[PDB]
RNA sequence: UGCCAGCCACCGCGGUCAUACGAUUAACCCAAAUUAAUAGAUCCACGGCGUAAAGAGUGUUUAAGAAAAAAAAUCACAAU
């Protein structure tokens, strides 16, 4: 679907230049804040659902977001997670243990050097973190 | 191949039935190397050699299984259970 | 030809079998003092082999005599001795907590 | 061209032979909060906690000393057909490399 | 394509075409803690002709025997890998899974060391994707799992008709997998040994396989 | 497709027949390496049947020797004063060194056990080691 | 017609709802023969006996049968 969503953007290029042409501003100067009062303007859809009135964004915001190519022409996925079913959320994870061992190696030669530079940074009660 | 509808099972029964594919050892391609008697769970199965003129005198259903597989020439007979899948 | 080979031979690590507190040891009908070591002071009762630890002759043994000694008029069956009372514990049952 | 039974035989647990009661070395190579992975080196890495006498001289690599009692705990129950390993030893602490 | 074809056949006219004698030894395999195995308890009955005695309830893998097992199961591997094979390490232990995801991060080989799903090499085309290719070697490190029961991928592997080497201690079941090696699979030496060997081999093969192309360019 | 069936046989038989009979058309790469290094068992299905009655595993204890004097040693002086070193491949322990003394003293024609015993244990001194009789 | 008339070797069919009842058409198989009934040939177990029929409440012994390679007799505890 990937000269599909290359047509679309061809599509939306040209509807953007004919809708700024038939509203009257500078095509170069129409942004997506001009786009939504020029479709609310000429469809005038009264709908309680925000979702259901006319709608026209990039084809990368309109169409949802797609999985990459897993593998080449020869067969063989990129990724090296691949067969473990979630390849990123596996990816993640083990970079996360990876970072994890690295800093208990780290601190593990601080501590046996007798060196202690770090600070508790965790708490973050006055920033607002989640 | 098990499904609400008829041509439902029978096209699952078709899909699942190439996965599972045995090979059978058949001597001069007309019969098998040696008479086989054989007891599964309860059906009693005794398969005899037979020469060129002797064409499948077996069961309704063992005649058909070794038609599809290539045997043209056996004999066989089925004592105890007759139950289809057994 | 390799001489290092295992040979199949007796285990040199074998642990002596334990023994009954009583193993190799005479069990008597008369020895009021011994016998009531294995009874409850309170109500009387023979204890059994997780409360007493002694292997399979032993206890049978001790129970005959118990059972001897308390018809033969040498030991009571409603109570332990207080004389007796004060000998060392044997057994491994703890009733005050 | 050294056998297997050769340089079995010379082993170093063939001379231990039992392990009940053995004093042996060990390495730490993993830390929690309260227990500690002592990798004696036979087969499995015991368990220990980690004693109120010098506690925090305790880090990962730490060689430290043992009394190990089990190589490895297995144990048979009801209905099974194979026993139930531990993936672990049983070992106690006395203590750490004292040279 | 008449070229071709004598870049895979070359391979197979050598017994020791990487030579892989070089990579281990019996005192290698000693020295990693490899002859040992669990209780007699833990025993399984088909491990008895792989095992050399019992030292004290402790049985003993022969060293012997796990060499000859391992010289054929690396080869196996080196192979697969020079004919551009894809190659999955599949154990389930949380101890090592680190350790397996970077070996095979350096082999450039797949992985599997998470929980296993249950049609993933069975039900390929709805869990991987529409057309996927199914892994042509499936390595295992540990073959029970935490429920100490045979994995899933080693019946799969038979199923699917995919060749499996796997490292069998005293309480698995060799009778599934295509190269059986006996060996330890929980001492911390013994697991980084096999890694090793498999990232060397994996190496080699991929190295000598850019030469034999780079020969191939200048052939003609 | 193929042959999803695991207890008729081996990987190896049901990718050859599949081949043979013509419903495989496209060879596998790992046939050919298998054909040219097979394994020492071929991967056929066998079922872990329980053993009963008087029939047991034909595996073999350990033991040597060397282990009749090892018990002997653990009896009287139990675990040697030098912990044992699982590390070093060429580790020598205090029973290790009893029992090399102990074998000296039996070529040097000595029979009694409490002859190769109590001269072994008063060697040891010469070396100067301690040991500990548990009582 | 509508649990009525009725049909059948077993299952079974008859609802103003019948490819199973009666009639018509059509179709199938035999054939100077076609169906019904009664006789026959064949057909039960060289198989089982925990849950479907089956290990008889127990021991000894007569008749009878196999002794096919070699071993053994007898010990705490509530037989009578
Ligand atoms: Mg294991
Ligand atoms: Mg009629
Ligand atoms: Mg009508
Ligand atoms: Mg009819
Ligand atoms: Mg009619
Ligand atoms: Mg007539
Ligand atoms: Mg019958
Ligand atoms: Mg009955
Ligand atoms: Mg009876
Ligand atoms: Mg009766
Ligand atoms: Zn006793």
């Amino acid at each position: 679907t990937v000269d599909f969503i290359k047509k679309q953007i061809e599509e939306f290029n040209i509807g953007k230049r004919h809708l700024a042409n038939m509203m009257g501003e500078d095509p170069e100067t129409f942004t997506q804040e001009d786009i939504d009062r020029a479709i609310a303007y000429l469809f005038p859809s009264g709908l309680f659902e925000k979702r259901a009135r006319p709608i026209m964004k990039h084809p990368e915001e309109i169409f949802p977001k797609q999985r990459a190519i897993q593998w080449g022409e020869d067969g063989r996925p990129f990724h090296f997670l691949f067969y473990t079913g979630k390849q990123s959320y596996y990816s993640l994870m083990h970079d996360t243990y990876g970072k994890l061992l690295d800093v208990e190696k780290h601190h593990n030669q601080l501590r046996a050097k007798d060196l202690l530079a770090e600070k508790t940074k965790i708490l973050k009660d006055p920033i607002g973190s989640r | 191949g098990k499904a609400t509808e008829r041509a439902d099972a029978f096209r699952k029964a078709k899909n699942r039935a190439v996965h599972y594919l045995h090979y059978i050892e058949r001597y001069e391609d007309h019969t098998i190397y040696h008479d086989i008697s054989l007891k599964f769970k309860r059906t009693h199965i005794k398969m005899k050699k037979q020469p060129r003129g002797y064409g499948l005198h077996c069961h309704r259903a063992i005649m058909t299984i070794c038609r599809l597989i290539g045997i043209k020439d056996l004999y066989a007979k089925v004592s105890g259970s007759v139950n289809m899948l057994n | 030809s390799n001489e290092d080979l295992p040979v199949p031979m007796e285990n040199p690590y074998k642990e002596p079998l334990k023994k009954c507190i009583l193993c190799e040891k005479h069990v008597d009908y008369k020895n009021v003092q011994l016998l009531s070591q294995f009874i409850s002071p309170f109500t009387g009762c023979i204890y059994g082999r997780h409360i007493t630890g002694l292997c399979g002759k032993k206890q049978k043994e001790i129970t005959k005599a118990i059972k001897r000694a308390q018809i033969l008029g040498f030991m009571p069956v409603t109570y332990k001795d207080p004389a007796y009372l004060k000998d060392p514990k044997v057994c491994n049952i703890k009733y005050r907590e | 061209v050294e056998s297997f039974a050769s340089m079995l035989r010379h082993s170093p647990l063939t001379q231990m032979g039992p392990a009940k009661n053995k004093l042996v070395i060990g390495q730490i190579f993993h830390i929690v909060e309260d227990d500690l992975y002592i990798d004696f080196g036979g087969k499995f890495h015991c368990v220990c906690k980690r004693p109120e006498v010098d506690g925090e001289k305790y880090q990962k690599g730490t060689r430290v000393r043992l009394r190990l009692l089990d190589l490895e705990l297995t144990s048979r129950f009801l209905g099974a057909t194979t026993d139930t390993t531990i993936l672990e030893a049983d070992a106690v602490l006395l203590g750490l490399q004292e040279s | 394509n008449d070229l071709r074809d004598r870049i895979l056949s070359e391979p197979l006219k050598h017994a020791d075409f990487f030579n892989l004698k070089e990579l281990f030894s019996v005192r290698s395999l000693f020295d990693a803690r490899v002859h040992l195995g669990h209780k007699a308890g833990c025993r399984h009955r088909f491990m008895e002709p792989y095992l050399f005695g019992s030292r004290l309830g402790q049985d003993i893998i022969d060293l012997e025997q796990t060499a000859a097992h391992l010289q054929l199961a690396l080869n196996f591997t080196a192979h697969v890998a020079y004919r551009e094979g894809i190659i999955l390490f599949v154990s389930r232990h949380r101890q090592f899974a680190h350790l397996i995801e970077t070996t095979a991060r350096d082999c450039g080989e797949y992985a599997h060391t998470r929980y296993f799903k249950g049609g993933l090499l069975t039900n390929a085309p709805l869990l991987l994707g529409p057309g996927v290719r199914l892994p042509d070697l499936i390595i295992f490190l540990h073959t029970l799992n935490n429920v100490f029961e045979p994995h899933v991928a080693v019946r799969d592997a038979a199923k699917m008709n995919i060749p499996t080497v796997g490292i069998v201690d005293t309480n698995c079941n060799p009778a599934l997998i295509t190269y059986p090696v006996p060996g330890n699979d929980d001492s911390p030496p013994a697991v980084r040994l096999f890694c090793r060997l498999f990232q060397v081999a994996i190496s080699r093969a991929k190295e000598k396989r850019r030469q034999v192309e780079a020969l191939y360019r200048l052939q003609g | 497709a193929g042959s999803r069936l695991e207890t008729v046989g081996s990987i190896f038989s049901r990718t050859r027949d599949l081949i043979r009979a013509g419903v495989l058309k496209e060879k596998p790469l790992w046939l050919d390496i298998y054909n040219a290094f097979p394994p020492l068992r071929e991967p056929v299905f066998r079922r872990p049947r329980l053993r009963y009655g008087k029939a047991k595993a034909a595996v073999q204890d350990i033991f040597y020797h060397e282990d009749r004097i090892r018990a002997k040693f653990y009896s009287a002086y139990g675990s040697g004063p030098k912990a044992f070193d699982l590390f070093n491949p060429n580790f020598k322990s205090t029973c290790q060194r009893f029992v090399e003394k102990y074998i000296e003293l039996q070529r040097l024609g000595e029979t009694d056990e409490e002859k190769l015993f109590v001269e072994a244990g008063k060697a040891l001194l010469a070396e100067g080691v301690t040991l500990r009789r548990v009582g």
